[PDB]
């Protein structure tokens, strides 16, 4: 397999099962020897799993209404910058049907239900599946490993049923995660010195690549 | 490895070790040749020796920090002072030999070299001895004290 | 200029030097060790480098940082007299 | 919780409860009739 | 317990001329550190008997110079000494 | 590397008193299982022999020292916010008087609610928060109110972690002996960072707002610290520097920084503090200093140091082995880190207090009188306490921890083979000193008395002139412009540069003269210092044996005595020797604090007039009054305690009232100290008689205190009536003038 920044301490537990494994631990933080706490390699692989599905999901939500208002589908009032939507007052708000507090009420426990059921299905598996939930227990029973759950819920077109197939796609699920969260922290800290929306951002690289450049922004 | 300090005479159970300070031998020639570590001599010529060099010291203290030294009277009264500081010690080493030595005794100063060579025992041990040794600090201190009165206050020598 | 000014020619000279040192064994490193008599013994790192002297990045930027020192101190010793 | 209800009756915290009590009582009691000198009644 | 010090008297040469030697550059507003000392000697010793005064510059340098000197001599002492115990 | 879930949590050790120990754990027979109790709380070795348990017990206890530490600050902050009349203070600075604590009117105690000015009432204090908050940039109570809820908060993290760090993940042994990345972290990010991030906060937030306040703007009509931020202009309205960003840094340009960063020296006159730009700067150089210096030691890659290697090179004809050992010695023994650490805190305690009188770091904190006295005297005692303590855990590692058969070091051998030179030694130069030092005065107290005047050791009949310590203050005067040329004004003004510092009619700072009287009070100094040095090392290095008892090891660190054989042994163990050094530090410290208030008083402090005479509160008696104790006796104590004796009736009466409670209780020591336990062993078995008659005897029989338990209560009472008498002394005195 192709190493990457790959040392003697690391490569001797990381022996590729996990799936976009390529060695690369520096500061050994995944080292079996006395896990305990939240440092620990199983958690740390559905750590990393959870952290990219999200950023996925963030990372085109972002740019998503900038793109159609700059391409004249939208209305320009709902076009707004990350930044200015709601999330940050002090930078920009927007009326929506609710002020945001008690919308922030709402998502919480709306989440809450999600992340308890599925804190509790990982400390005692197949748990969830038990108890009477308005008879949508029969599809949350799990498959042994949290980060895979699968079933009618969470696989519906069926996907992977070849177990090379479900390898492969679970590598491909690993680096776009990883590419997601590249690019959100490219997000964070791009609208932080420039001061304007991303997509604003490339096109201002590709109209003038010199002099709209960080040699320039910084 | 080279190691400095060692045993006393290379007996590791006696009380005492062996310095640069103590086992030097510019430090062991200067020692050995002072008057109270020559045990082959007479005490009288050791203690004339040890009371001149005492008695002619003592003159100085006595005349520059006493309660006359800002008057004419500083020269005599600090001899004075020092000659009746001599007869005192004087009168402490008298009263030493007698309580500690008695007539007819042999010394107790030990008989032996560092190099385990066999030494006659020193003499001032002993009750003649250091009654002769006392004597001879006494006259000797005296001579001392009456010569630095000399020289201060007698001659105009350019001191200070 | 400042690309062609004395401070970017001595900064890159210094940086250039400590890397060159570290390198061609004329510093200590991750793979060098210098004893009481200052003499380099060798040491195995357990670091995969993927160069043929074995130089890691952790040899890497310790020489950058050491070559930046020298060279932020000699440009302001130089500056206060008024050399440069 | 029974061992909780035990390590509430160890002396020093029995003794504190009824000091700070009885300090709260003797305060409120001079606070209400100020500066006794003498029992009246 | 003899010969304590393993005397070499070379040191004493070598520690003077590698103090004497460095301690000469001109680097101090175009005076040495040596020189100094020397011309601080000379200036004090025009009044002779009379001990320089509290404000005098000459205490520092006799100072200054000589803790240069006792460190010089007394790594010179190690390192001769040392080249044969290590 | 940590255990998952050691321990459970559970109240069930709760109710069974005395579970850390066996012996303590079976019940009260008598009355002495009580006081056990508490001796032996905190003594983690004798509860396991096992190092691991030890480190994790040690580990947590911090977490709730960090804790209290944290709920104090929250305290401080909030009473500030609510109980304080800072921002009227604000205002005018020089003629109010800060002030934190009001008190209920119950029992007629409402007197102490005295003025302080800015219409307000209450109770003044001498802890300089105000100076500090000021010197931050703090305008308003709302950013206080902000940092007590913030402490607070903090302080709940803290009481979790050490919850967590104990009972659900605690590390395991070798975490602990990793001494080369503690090193690394505790220089690197803790000093470093925290210097680096200090620096920022004075460059961003202190400097635009002091600035706006030395000018004379009134406090609700500055901009909001993060309107400098936020709004560029105003920085570069108020340094032009600013305007050109961070560019300067990267080219190498440092020079255009000189606005805000300079190399100054002295006084702000304004405020008679230290700079501020000056303070800036200083911390940005500590702040590089200590990240380069965190780099040194070895870990997972390769470069560095390694202590052990450095440690087993250092080695001489004079001292065999060297420091080949002392690596396992540190990374097995805690007392022995306790130790040192304790003995460097007590030294840096004691340079901060001499380093923060000479140099105000605060603005108007050298013309409040009041505060700094409390701050040195407060600086001093906690510096003698830890050197103390240093010399206790030393003896204590040297009972237990001491094992040459597995731990043998060459260096702490040979100190123990020639233990009789060094002890006599030392004994030879107190004696010495002593006699040099305290016999000049009773030779100037018969001269005085026997009405020969030009016969004393005085500036006028036989001078004793300081002429070491002259020569430095010479030499620090003149380095502007010779050896320091970078420098515009001296570091400090007592080096006799000959200015002089006024702020609001009061003198901040002048030149100190030294003279005879200060020969004679340093070496008293040097006398107590000797003898309590004498009585701690004595005490540590005849820990193990002696010619008078042999096997004194076996016998433990705290035990009475060994009998009355050998003609008597009483205070033959190493915490004897303790218990007789607080004695000897509490002397030496009282001297110390005694001088530096009556020459403060002298020579220093005072009002200053139109025509530019100073008037100084004592009028310069300490030159010719201090050289007999006859004048210490009465230009100083009988003087200056009329202030104390006087508080009857005024806002000052609670300082009149401590004085004679801590005068009841120092003299209530002298009970335990002169009296032994058989006494009072024989008169409790007459009064039980009298119980058992009256069918009130205790089933839990009484029991006189042991002879180490009354040793400990004479000694702590006598330290407790001792110090408190000289506060309130010193606190009375001082806030009235
Ligand atoms: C070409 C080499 C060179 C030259 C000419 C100088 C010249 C100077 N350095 Mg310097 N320095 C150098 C290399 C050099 N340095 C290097 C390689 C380092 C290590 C990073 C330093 C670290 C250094 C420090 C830490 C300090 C100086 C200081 C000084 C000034 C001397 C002030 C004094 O009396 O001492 C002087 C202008 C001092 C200074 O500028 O104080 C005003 C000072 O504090 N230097
Ligand atoms: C600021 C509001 C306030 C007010 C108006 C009162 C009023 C009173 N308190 Mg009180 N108290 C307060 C705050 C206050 N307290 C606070 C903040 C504390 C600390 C937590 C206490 C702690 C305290 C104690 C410990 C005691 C009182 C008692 C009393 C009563 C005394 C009269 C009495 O003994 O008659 C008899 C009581 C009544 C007629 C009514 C009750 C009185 C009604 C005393 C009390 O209730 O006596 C029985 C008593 O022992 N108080
Ligand atoms: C045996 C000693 C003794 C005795 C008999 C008393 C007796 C008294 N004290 Mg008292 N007191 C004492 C010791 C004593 N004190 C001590 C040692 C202190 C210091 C802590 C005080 C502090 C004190 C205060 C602060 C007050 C009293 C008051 C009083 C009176 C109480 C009025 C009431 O209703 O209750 C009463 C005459 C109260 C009063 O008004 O007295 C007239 C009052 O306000 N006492
Ligand atoms: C740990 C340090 C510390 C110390 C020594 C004090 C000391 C004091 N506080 Mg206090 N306080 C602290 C921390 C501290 N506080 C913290 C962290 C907070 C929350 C931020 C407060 C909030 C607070 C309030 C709100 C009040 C005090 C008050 C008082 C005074 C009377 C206390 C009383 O009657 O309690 C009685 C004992 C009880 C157990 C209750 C007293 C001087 C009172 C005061 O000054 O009244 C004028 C008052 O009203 N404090
Ligand atoms: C850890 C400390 C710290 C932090 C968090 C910051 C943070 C910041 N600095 Mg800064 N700064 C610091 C230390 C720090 N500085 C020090 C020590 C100096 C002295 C060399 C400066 C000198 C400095 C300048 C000259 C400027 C900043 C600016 C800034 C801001 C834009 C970057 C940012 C808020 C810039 C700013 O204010 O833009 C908003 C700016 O122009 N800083
Ligand atoms: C960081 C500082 C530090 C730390 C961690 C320790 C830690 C330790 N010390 Mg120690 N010590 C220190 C500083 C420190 N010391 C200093 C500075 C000194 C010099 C004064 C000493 C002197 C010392 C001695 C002499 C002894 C220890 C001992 C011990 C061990 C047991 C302690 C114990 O059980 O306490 C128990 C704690 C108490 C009994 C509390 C005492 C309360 C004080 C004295 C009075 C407070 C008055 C208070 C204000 C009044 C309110 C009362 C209230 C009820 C109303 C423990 C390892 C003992 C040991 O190892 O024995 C083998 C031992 O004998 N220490
Ligand atoms: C005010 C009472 C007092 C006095 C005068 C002393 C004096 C002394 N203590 Mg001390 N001590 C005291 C109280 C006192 N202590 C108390 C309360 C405690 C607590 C229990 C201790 C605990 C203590 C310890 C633990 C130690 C001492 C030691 C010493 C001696 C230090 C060495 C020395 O030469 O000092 C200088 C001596 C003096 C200042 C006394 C001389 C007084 C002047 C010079 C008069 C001289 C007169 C002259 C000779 C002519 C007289 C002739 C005659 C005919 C009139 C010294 C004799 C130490 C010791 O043994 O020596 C190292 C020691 O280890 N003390
Ligand atoms: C209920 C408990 C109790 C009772 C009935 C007595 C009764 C007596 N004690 Mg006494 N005593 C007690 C507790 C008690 N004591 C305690 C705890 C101590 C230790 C501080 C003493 C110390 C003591 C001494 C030193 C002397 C007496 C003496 C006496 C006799 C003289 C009368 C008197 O008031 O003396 C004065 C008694 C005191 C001042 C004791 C202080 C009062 C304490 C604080 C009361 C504690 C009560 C206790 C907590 C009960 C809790 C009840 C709860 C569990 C329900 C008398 C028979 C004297 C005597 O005749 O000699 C034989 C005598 O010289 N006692
Ligand atoms: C005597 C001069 C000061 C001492 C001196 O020369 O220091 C240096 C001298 C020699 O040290 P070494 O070179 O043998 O050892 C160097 C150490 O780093 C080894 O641990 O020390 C001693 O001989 C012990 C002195 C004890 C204290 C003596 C009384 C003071
Ligand atoms: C040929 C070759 C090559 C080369 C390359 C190179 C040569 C590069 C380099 C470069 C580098 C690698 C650099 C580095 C650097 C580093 C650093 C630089 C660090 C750090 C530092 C610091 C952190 C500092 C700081 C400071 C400050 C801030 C202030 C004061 C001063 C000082 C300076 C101290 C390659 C590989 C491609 C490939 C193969 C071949
Ligand atoms: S019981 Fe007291 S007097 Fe007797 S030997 Fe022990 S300490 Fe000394």
């Amino acid at each position: 397999r192709p190493l990457w920044f790959a040392s003697s301490q690391s490569l001797s537990y990381l022996d590729g099962s996990l799936p976009g494994d390529y060695g690369f631990d520096p500061l050994g933080l995944s080292d079996p020897e006395g896990t305990g706490g939240f440092i620990e390699p199983r958690w740390l692989a559905y750590g990393e799993i959870i952290n990219g599905r999200f950023a996925m999901l963030g990372a085109a939500g972002a740019i998503a209404p900038e793109i159609l208002g700059k391409a004249g589908l939208i209305p320009a009032e709902t076009a707004l910058p990350w930044f200015q939507t709601g999330v940050i007052p002090p930078a920009g708000t927007y009326t929506y049907w609710a002020d945001n507090y008690t919308l922030f009420v709402l998502e919480m426990a709306l989440m809450g239900f999600a992340e308890h059921r599925r804190l509790q299905d990982w400390y005692n598996p197949g748990s969830m599946g038990k108890q009477y939930f308005l008879g949508l227990e029969k599809g949350l029973a799990g498959s042994g490993n949290p980060a895979y759950p699968g079933g009618p819920f969470f696989n519906p077109l069926g996907f992977g049923k070849d177990e090379k197939s479900l390898k492969e796609l679970k590598l491909k699920e690993v680096k776009n995660g990883r590419l997601a969260m590249l690019a959100i922290l490219g997000y964070f800290i791009q609208g932080l010195v420039t001061g304007v929306g991303p997509y604003q951002n490339l096109l201002d690289h590709l109209a003038d690549p010199v002099n709209n450049n960080v040699l320039t922004s910084l | 490895t080279f190691q400095v300090v060692q045993p006393i005479n290379g007996d590791p159970f006696i009380g005492s070790l062996e310095t640069p300070v103590t086992s030097s031998p510019l430090i062991a020639w200067y020692l050995s040749n002072l008057p109270g570590y020559r045990t082959a001599v007479n005490p009288l010529l050791r203690g004339v020796e040890v009371g001149l060099a005492h008695g002619f010291f003592l003159v100085g203290p006595f005349v520059k920090a006493g309660p006359l030294r800002n008057t004419a009277y500083a020269g005599s009264a600090g001899s004075l002072a020092a000659a009746g500081l001599v007869v005192i010690l004087s009168m402490c080493l008298t009263i030493y030999g007698i309580s500690s030595f008695k007539e007819g005794e042999p010394s107790i100063a030990p008989s032996l070299t560092l190099t385990g060579r066999k030494k006659q025992p020193d003499q001032l041990q002993t009750a003649d001895g250091w009654a002769k040794f006392t004597g001879g600090f006494f006259f000797g201190g005296i001579s001392g004290v009456t010569w630095a009165y000399f020289l201060l206050y007698v001659l105009d020598l350019p001191y200070f | 200029d400042f690309i062609g000014s004395s401070t970017n020619l001595i900064m890159v000279t210094s940086t250039t030097l400590m890397l060159f040192a570290g390198r061609f064994g004329l510093a200590p490193s991750a793979n060098r060790k210098a004893t009481a008599g200052l003499r380099l013994e060798a040491r195995d790192s357990g670091l995969q480098t993927g160069d043929p002297a074995g130089f890691t990045l952790a040899d890497t930027l310790a020489c950058g940082t050491v070559g930046h020192i020298i060279g932020v101190g000699v440009v302001l010793g130089l500056k206060n007299i008024g050399a440069i | 919780m029974r061992d909780l209800k035990t390590y509430l009756s160890v002396a020093p915290v029995l003794s504190t409860l009824w000091f700070g009590s009885l300090a709260g009582l003797l305060i409120e009691i001079n606070r209400l009739f100020p500066d006794a000198l003498t029992f009246p009644f | 317990e003899r010969n304590w010090l393993r005397r070499d008297l070379n040191v004493v040469g070598f520690g003077l001329i590698g103090w004497l030697a460095p301690s000469s550059i001109p680097a101090i507003n175009g005076k040495s550190l040596t020189g100094l000392f020397f011309d601080s000697i000379g200036t004090e010793l025009a009044h002779f008997p009379t001990p320089p005064a509290l404000t005098s510059q000459f205490w520092l340098w006799l100072v200054t110079w000589h803790l240069g000197l006792f460190l010089c001599l007394t790594f010179g002492q190690i390192g001769f000494k040392g080249r044969t115990e290590d | 590397l940590v255990d998952r879930d050691p321990i459970k949590t559970s109240f069930e050790e709760w109710a069974k008193p005395g579970h850390f120990s066996r012996t303590i754990a079976k019940g009260p027979d008598t009355t002495t299982w009580i006081w056990n109790l508490h001796a032996d709380a905190h003594d983690f070795d004798s509860h396991t022999s096992d190092l691991e348990e030890i480190s994790r017990k040690v580990f947590s206890a911090h977490f709730g020292q960090l804790s209290i530490i944290f709920l104090w600050l929250s305290g401080m902050y909030f009473h500030g916010a609510r109980f304080s009349n800072y921002e009227a203070w604000l205002s005018d600075p020089t003629h109010i008087g800060p002030s934190a604590q009001v008190v209920w009117p119950i029992v007629g105690q409402e007197i102490l609610n005295g003025d302080v000015g800015g219409g307000f009432r209450g109770i003044q204090i001498t802890s300089g928060f105000f100076q500090i908050w000021r010197a931050s940039g703090i305008t308003s109570e709302l950013q206080l109110y902000c940092t007590a809820i913030g402490a607070l908060v903090f302080a709940a993290l803290m009481l979790f972690a050490g919850w967590f760090h104990y009972h659900k993940a605690a590390p395991k042994l070798a975490w602990f002996q990793d001494v080369e990345s503690m090193l690394n972290h505790h220089l690197a990010g803790l000093l470093g960072l925290g210097s680096l991030s200090w620096a920022g906060h004075q460059v961003h937030v202190s400097l635009p707002i002091n600035q706006f306040l030395n000018a004379g703007v009134d406090p609700k009509e500055i901009p909001l610290p993060h309107e400098f931020i936020l709004n560029r202009d105003l920085l570069a309205q108020l340094y032009p520097s600013f305007a050109e960003g961070a560019t300067p840094f990267f080219t190498l340009n440092w020079s255009k920084y000189s606005e805000f960063l300079t190399f100054r020296g002295g006084l702000d006159p304004v405020t008679g503090g230290l700079w501020l730009t000056d303070i800036a700067h200083h911390h940005l150089a500590i702040a590089i200093l200590f990240l380069i210096a965190g780099h040194m030691y070895r870990t997972n890659w390769g470069i560095g140091h390694g202590i052990k290697d450095i440690l087993e090179a250092h080695k001489g004809p004079f001292t065999g082995q060297g420091h080949k050992g002392l690596y396992e010695i540190l990374t097995t023994s805690w007392h022995a880190q306790l130790s040192l650490n304790l003995a460097m805190l007590g030294s840096l305690t004691i340079i901060v207090a001499h380093h923060m009188y000479s140099m105000p770091p605060y603005p108007y904190l050298a013309t409040d009188y009041a505060t700094q006295l409390s701050l040195f005297t407060h600086h001093m005692w906690i510096g003698g306490f830890l050197i103390v303590g240093a010399a206790a855990h030393a003896a204590i590692f040297m009972v237990r921890d001491y094992d040459p058969t597995n731990r043998y070091n060459d260096l702490l051998d040979r100190v123990l083979r020639h233990r009789d030179a060094i002890i006599s030694h030392l004994n030879w130069v107190c004696i010495f000193l002593g006699f040099h030092s305290f016999g000049l005065y009773i030779h100037n107290d018969t001269m005085s008395a026997l009405g020969r005047p030009q016969d004393m050791f005085s500036d006028t009949a036989i001078q004793l002139q300081p002429v070491f310590a002259q020569w430095i203050q010479n030499t620090h005067a003149l380095a502007p412009g010779v050896t320091a040329p970078g420098e515009t004004a001296s570091t400090s003004l007592t080096w006799g540069g000959g200015e002089l510092v006024a702020v609001g009619g009061k003198v901040a700072l002048l030149p100190i003269p030294l003279g005879t009287a200060d020969f004679l009070v340093h070496h008293i100094h040097a006398f107590t210092i000797h003898v309590t040095v004498l009585i701690l090392l004595k005490g540590v290095l005849f820990a193990r044996s002696s010619r008078l008892i042999p096997d004194k090891a076996n016998l433990g660190f705290r035990f009475p005595c060994d009998g009355p054989g050998r003609g008597g042994t009483c205070q033959v163990s190493a915490w004897d020797h303790v218990f007789l050094g607080l004695f000897w530090m509490y002397n030496a410290i009282s001297v110390v604090i005694f001088h530096f208030s009556w020459k403060m008083q002298s020579d220093v402090w005072g009002s200053i007039s139109d025509q530019g005479v100073v008037t100084h509160i004592t009028g310069g008696n300490f030159a010719q009054s201090s050289i007999t104790i006859n004048g210490w006796l009465r230009d100083f104590l009988w003087a200056q305690a009329s202030q104390v004796i006087q508080s009857y009736g005024s806002s000052l009466s609670a300082y009149g009232l401590f004085f004679l409670g801590a005068h009841f209780v120092w003299a209530f020591s002298l009970m335990f100290l002169f009296s032994g336990r058989g006494y009072w062993q024989e008169l409790i078995e007459s009064i039980v008689w009298a119980h058992n008659k009256l069918k009130v005897a205790p089933a839990t029989q009484p029991r006189a205190l042991s002879i180490i338990q009354g040793r400990a209560v004479g000694v702590t009472h006598y330290l407790l009536g001792g110090i408190a008498t000289t506060w309130a002394f010193f606190l009375a005195r001082i806030i009235a003038v």
